[PDB]
């Protein structure tokens, strides 16, 4: 009677602790992943993250310039 | 009884002497137990009786649960969690079940030593060896693990184990 109104079969918990270790394994091998990224874009920079900005080339006034040498 | 395995749990025939008054006066304990018989274990059997037919009324049945052999950790890959789980909960399933069987020969030895009386030293040889080899087999299994044991810990054990026993047998073919 005990089993019956106030607990569950072993297949419930058994299943639940299945599909719980599975997140947190993804989210352990996600959080080394995202670290060895973060590290190559920040040694290497050719990734969108750690841009850092360099003069904009819009600026440049491309006309003859009172001297033919520049 | 029939509540419990004969061959699980073994007994010898029970032979018995029969009565052999050399003497006419009367033994107190014949009488004493029949007026027990008389005043104890009727009313207790009639008692059971009404129990037992109450109970008859009465019948249901449950069920010893059947548990799937999955893969152990040897077919487990090195980061795999899913198939760790299932062979960590096999694993901790079969520990149980030899530390049953182990309970299940100690027992035996008791009942042994009890009933051959004052010659248990010769007439428990068996149990004896049945001990020693069961005790062998799960300190070889489960001896050094500790607490927070795991399969991966019983199979490095068993891997240095066997390690060297092919390390001793190269050295004695190689003699
Ligand atoms: C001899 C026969 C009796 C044996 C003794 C039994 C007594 C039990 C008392 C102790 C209970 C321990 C806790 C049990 C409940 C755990 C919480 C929850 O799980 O229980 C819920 C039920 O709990 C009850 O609804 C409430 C219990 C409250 C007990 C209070 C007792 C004392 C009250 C005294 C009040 C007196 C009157 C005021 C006087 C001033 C149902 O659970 P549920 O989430 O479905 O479980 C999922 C699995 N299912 C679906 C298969 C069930």
């Amino acid at each position: 009677w005990i089993a019956r109104t106030f607990y569950d079969g072993p297949e419930k918990n058994y299943e639940k602790t299945m599909a719980i270790l599975q997140i947190e394994a993804e989210k352990a091998e996600l959080r080394l992943k995202e670290l060895e990224v973060r590290r190559l874009m920040r040694a290497r920079g050719d990734g969108p993250w750690y841009q850092y900005p360099t003069i904009d080339k819009a600026l440049i006034d491309h006309s003859p310039k009172t001297t033919p040498d520049n | 009884p029939d509540s419990w395995d004969k061959d699980v749990y073994p007994e010898p025939p029970r032979r018995t002497p029969a009565p052999a008054p050399q003497t006419s006066l009367p033994n107190p304990v014949t009488y004493l137990t029949k007026i027990f018989d008389l005043l104890v274990d009727r009313p207790v059997t009639l008692a059971r009786e009404f129990i037992e037919q109450q109970h008859a009324k009465n019948r249901y049945y449950y069920y010893h649960r059947e548990f799937r052999r999955v893969p152990d950790i040897t077919e487990c890959e090195e980061k795999d969690i899913l198939c760790m789980f299932e062979a960590e909960m096999q694993w901790r399933r079969d520990y149980k079940v030899d530390q049953e069987i182990v309970n299940i020969i100690q027992e035996r030895l008791k009942a042994c030593q009890q009933r051959e009386g004052e010659s248990y030293r010769q007439n428990c040889a068996k149990e004896l060896e049945q001990f020693t080899q069961v005790s062998k087999a799960f300190q070889d299994r489960y001896s050094d693990l500790g607490a927070h044991y795991s399969a991966r810990k019983c199979l490095a054990k068993q891997k240095q184990r066997m390690l060297a026993e092919r390390k001793a047998a190269k050295e004695a073919a190689a003699a």
